[PDB]
């Protein structure tokens, strides 16, 4: 139920499966013979960015087509290249 | 056999068409021009079936050489507008295949005209937006209606 | 099978980012047709697998085969049951 993430930095993230799923390119990772049994390791993600990653990976769990106004996600200026480097290799 | 045709109407009509046809031939666009006439009047009173291989055989005759006939698409176009307006339709799609060939032809034929030259294409290039306009309504017809699989096949494989 | 299931998983990235762009939209395999070149374009990791399976393998061995699976089912109309789950895999290969 409950899955975790290895950085390259070292810093390790446990995180609801059913959140981590929402990302394809985990699923397949997870599918084939690593069943694991979960850690996952990627051996060149920093430690922040991930965060960032897995913040938003909950942010969008808590509003799904839900009403109102929904709250824009903060993006500091320097990481945005990280993080939209690191969006392929997630394909989230 | 003539004394006999002399009495209908409609006989020599046929004939005369006939006769020209046999003696011009295939060779100038001017043996079209009575056809269409002939196929309005009929257009006007009749069920429409005769005027629609009238066309179709004046279309043939032209295509067969290098002429401009959008305005005849348009025109008959109108045609189908009004008779299924009509509700009478009973649309039969082999010649909508068989236009759909047609303005297929000549929109390629065309464009490579235009890629000729362009110092007077201004009218050909006016013609283009018509043809295309053109085929959106004739595109929207084929929609009004319903038919078999095989045609469904060729009217989408246009 | 499930080499290729596996394969298939593990090429993830090549098929989402750089076959699709030159695979062949399915919509004119069907209607537009409009295809005669002499060349096998691009397509999907296990779709390789399994058509490369079927070039190369079921073709040149089949009537035997076949001669075979026919000749025990005279077997079995005969009463005897041979085993049930290795013909029902073969049939459902095809």
């Amino acid at each position: 139920m409950y899955v975790k993430l290895i950085s390259s930095d070292g810093h390790e993230f446990i995180v609801k499966r059913e959140h981590a799923l929402t990302s394809g390119t985990i699923k397949a990772m997870l599918s084939g013979p690593g069943q694991f049994a979960n850690e996952v390791n990627f051996r060149e993600i920093p430690s922040h960015v991930l965060s960032k990653v897995c913040m938003y990976f909950t942010y969008k769990v808590r509003y799904t087509n839900s009403s109102t106004e929904i709250p824009e996600f903060p993006i500091a200026p320097e990481i945005a290249l990280e993080l939209l480097m690191a969006a392929n290799f997630l394909d989230c | 056999e003539l004394e006999s045709i002399r009495q209908d109407r409609d006989a020599l009509h046929m004939e005369g068409l006939i006769v020209r046809e046999r003696i011009l031939g295939a060779d100038n666009i001017d043996v079209s021009h009575p056809i269409i006439y002939r196929g309005a009047v009929y257009a006007d009173n009749m069920e429409f079936e005769q005027c629609i291989k009238l066309w179709l055989h004046a279309l043939h005759l032209r295509q067969k050489g290098n002429r401009n006939t959008h305005k005849d698409l348009l025109r008959f176009a109108q045609v189908f507008s009004q008779m299924i307006h009509l509700n009478e339709t009973v649309k039969a799609p082999d010649i909508e295949c068989v236009l759909r060939c047609s303005v297929l032809e000549i929109e390629q034929s065309m464009n490579r005209v235009k890629n000729i030259s362009d110092a007077d294409v201004h009218n050909a290039m006016d013609n283009y937006e018509c043809n295309l306009y053109t085929f959106l309504y004739l595109v929207c017809i084929s929609t009004k209606t319903q038919c078999s699989e095989e045609d469904q096949c060729k009217i989408n494989k246009q | 099978s499930k080499g290729a299931d596996y394969m298939d998983c593990l090429y993830r990235y090549l098929n989402t980012q750089f076959i699709k762009k030159n695979k062949l939209t399915e919509a004119d395999l069907q209607y537009g047709y409009g295809g005669v070149d002499m060349n096998e374009p691009l397509m999907e990791i296990g779709e390789l697998a399994l058509d490369m399976w079927r070039k190369l393998m079921v073709e040149p061995l089949q009537a035997i085969l076949i001669r075979m699976l026919l000749r025990e089912i005279k077997n079995d109309r005969g009463g005897e049951d041979p085993n049930q789950k290795v013909i029902h895999g073969v049939i459902n290969s095809f």
